[PDB]
Formats: structure tokens, C-alpha cells, sequence
């Protein structure tokens, strides 16, 4: 059997496309070329009123250049898409400071490393983790303090460790560990592991004392933005607001639409008193979220 | 008091102006936000997989994050999207 090119993957993209247009139209509509693969839609932005960039995905066996100019005239929903052929990443393995190769600052970022790796797991719910077994064993420093006591740079040891720790930050969670972000949409987008972060070659000049300490007060403050809970406003903030209570207005929805049709309503008609609470609950954590979409 | 009054009309415009989409369906809604999940970790544990996979084939058994090994770290995230793809040992031969 013949091998296939499974990591090329040429794709189109597209520049504009409105919020109300779903999925569900864009990849209907982009099926039917063969070697279609997959639609990806970015997070929609309010300075553009909430417009969202679109990227197609298709087999490498395939003409972009044609099924780009083909749907180039097309509208969609009252939205031109007008397509283009978006170009393969150049370059991937990037640079960062050449600090970061070092004995301190290694054990640092395989302490941060590792703490991500445990709230991600729980975030997500996967699983223990095998790569995070007696990694307190590296973390501690081992010194040879009373033969000084008495008679008075790169460890790659550590460097192996943090590597297993980072490549499963990367390739599972999508976390590029060394630029410190995130890439959420990786698994549809057309390159699944694009752009990964790497250490310098190395430092021309002496390692300073304070400035070691200092890029890992800087380094870690850049990581607690990508561990951060989702905001909520307190109770009364909220009711201030207008929370509304699901069981309170299944019942205006019961008096709207007297003993005998209330009975009715609960018995017959299951699907709709969820249906309700589910809309109240979708109004609910809209109103909750103290981080909201909205116009700037 | 005006600002509390004001915020409520932002609020509740938006979630008027926004009911229907699948962006905000899928971000709040009870039902799209649960079937967003299973989707999520789903495509997640087949990421976890791929990295099981690579661990014990060893495809990062010589390989540190440096740039003196930057065409070994290509070589090899070409070899983790082959098998999200879900290719076999003779897909990956390519790249040899």
C-alpha cells in the first residue's frame, strides 16, 4: 500500500463571514468538491461586530487554486465569502531567550509545567498521568553541603524531564509552553500542530544573578492568564441585574397558556416546561458571566 | 440610577440580537454547550492517544526542544498530525 501526505493539508480562508451563518451551511456548502476534509471558524471579535474568519480544509491531492476561484463570486446568507488560498506555515520552530537552558530555570519551568498539566487534567477530565510520576524527586535540589561544609549551564538530566512535560503540554492540550498561549482551534484548523516555541541557542555574555529570578517573575506572569476560572458576578449583582428563576417563570408560563389546565400542561406537555428552564438557564449563564460579548 | 438601568439594556439587546446564532448557542445555551464538550474531549483523548503513541515508538526519545534539533521537532509534529489523522507506521514512511 501506497503512503499518504496526512500532514500537508492545503485549505482556503476566508476574511469575513457573519455570525448568524452556522457550520452547518459552510460545510454543506464546501462538500461536495471531493477531498473536502473540514471547516474551522475563528472566535467572532465585537470591533468587527462579531465577524468571524473561516478556514476550509482540503486533501492534498486536490486544486485549491480552482475550488478558490469557483466559490470567489459566491454569496452565502447575504455574506460574499470570497475565498483565498491560504499558504502552508514557513516558519515553525521558533526561537525564544537563551535563559531558559539553564539549571534554575529549568527546575522552575518543570514546576509551572507540571502544575499546568494537573489543572488542565482536571479542566478537561482525562484519566493518572504517567509523564507526572515522581516529578517532587526533580524539583528538589540535591547538594553536596557538608563535604564543603567540612573541608572548607545545562543539566540535561532535568532538560529530558521538562521535554516529556512540554511536548505533552503542546501535542495534547494545544499549549505552546515558551511563547505562553494558547492554539484552541488546532484540531480543525488546517495545520493541526503548527507553530511550537524552542530555546536559544545560548547566552553570549555571564548568566546575571537577579536577572534569572526576574524572567521567572515575568515568565509566570504571563502563564496565569491561561489558567484562569470564568468569571461570575456575586448573588446579589446578579439579581440586581435581573436573574431570572426557573421555576418562577415556568409558572408565568403555565398562568399565559385554571386547575384542571395547570394539570394538563405538566403531565402532556413535558417537553415544553424544560424547554422553558433551559431558555432561562441559557439567559442565566449569559447574565452570570461577568466577562459578556459585547459592543465596544 | 442610570448605569444599572443602562447595563440591563445592553444585556438584554444583545442576548435579543445574538439569540440564534450558533457562536452564542454554543457558549451559553444548556444543551450546545454539553454537546460542545463531548466534541472537545472526544477530539481530546484522540490527541492523548497520538501522544501515547509517540511516547512508546520513541519518536521523542532523542529529541529536546532546541533549535539545534529544529528539522527533528518538524519531522516529528509531521508524525503526531499523521496520527491524528489516523495513519499507520507505513503513512508515516514518507518522511523518511
Amino acid at each position: 500500500c501506497k503512503p499518504r501526505p496526512l500532514h500537508k493539508t492545503c485549505s482556503l480562508f476566508m476574511r469575513n463571514i457573519a455570525p448568524n451563518i452556522s457550520r452547518a451551511e459552510i460545510i454543506s456548502l464546501c462538500k461536495r468538491y471531493p477531498g473536502f476534509m473540514r471547516v474551522a471558524l475563528s472566535e467572532p471579535q465585537p470591533e468587527r461586530r462579531f465577524f468571524r474568519r473561516g478556514w476550509v480544509t482540503f486533501d492534498r491531492s486536490v486544486n485549491i487554486k480552482e475550488i478558490c476561484w469557483n466559490l470567489q463570486n459566491i454569496r452565502l446568507r447575504e455574506c460574499e465569502l470570497s475565498p483565498g488560498v491560504n499558504r502552508d506555515l514557513t516558519r515553525r520552530v521558533r526561537n525564544i531567550n537563551g535563559i531558559t537552558q539553564h539549571k534554575q530555570i529549568v527546575r522552575n519551568d518543570i514546576k509551572l509545567a507540571a502544575k499546568l498539566i494537573h489543572t488542565l487534567d482536571d479542566r478537561t477530565q482525562l484519566w493518572q498521568n504517567p509523564i507526572l510520576k515522581n516529578i517532587t524527586d526533580y524539583l528538589i535540589e540535591e547538594v553536596s553541603a557538608e563535604e564543603e561544609e567540612l573541608l572548607g549551564e545545562r543539566d540535561e538530566k532535568l532538560i529530558k524531564v521538562l521535554d516529556k512535560l512540554l511536548l505533552y503540554l503542546r501535542i495534547v492540550h494545544s499549549l505552546d509552553y515558551y511563547n505562553t498561549c494558547e492554539y484552541p482551534n488546532e484540531d480543525e484548523m488546517p495545520n493541526r500542530c503548527g507553530i511550537i516555541h524552542v530555546r536559544g541557542p545560548m547566552p553570549p555574555n555571564r548568566i546575571s544573578h537577579g536577572e534569572v529570578l526576574e524572567w521567572q517573575k515575568t515568565f509566570e506572569e504571563k502563564l496565569t492568564p491561561l489558567l484562569s476560572v470564568r468569571e461570575s458576578l456575586s448573588e446579589e449583582e446578579a439579581q440586581k441585574m435581573g436573574r431570572k428563576d426557573p421555576e418562577q417563570e415556568v409558572e408565568k408560563f403555565v398562568t399565559s397558556n385554571p386547575e384542571f389546565v395547570r394539570k394538563h400542561i405538566f403531565n402532556k406537555h413535558a417537553e415544553k416546561i424544560e424547554e422553558v428552564k433551559k431558555e432561562v438557564a441559557f439567559f442565566n449563564n449569559f447574565l452570570t458571566d461577568a466577562k459578556r460579548p459585547a459592543l465596544p | 440610577d442610570y448605569k444599572l438601568d443602562f447595563r440591563r439594556q445592553q444585556m438584554q439587546d444583545f442576548f435579543l440580537a445574538h439569540k440564534d446564532e450558533e457562536w452564542f448557542r454554543s457558549k451559553y445555551h444548556p444543551d450546545e454547550v454539553g454537546k460542545r464538550r463531548q466534541e472537545a474531549r472526544g477530539a481530546l483523548q484522540n490527541r492523548l492517544r497520538v501522544f501515547l503513541s509517540l511516547m512508546e515508538t520513541g519518536w521523542f526519545d532523542n529529541l529536546l526542544l532546541d533549535i539545534d534539533k529544529a528539522d527533528a521537532i518538524v519531522k516529528m509534529l509531521d508524525a503526531a498530525v499523521i496520527k491524528m489523522e489516523g495513519g499507520t507506521e507505513n503513512d508515516l514512511r514518507i518522511l523518511e
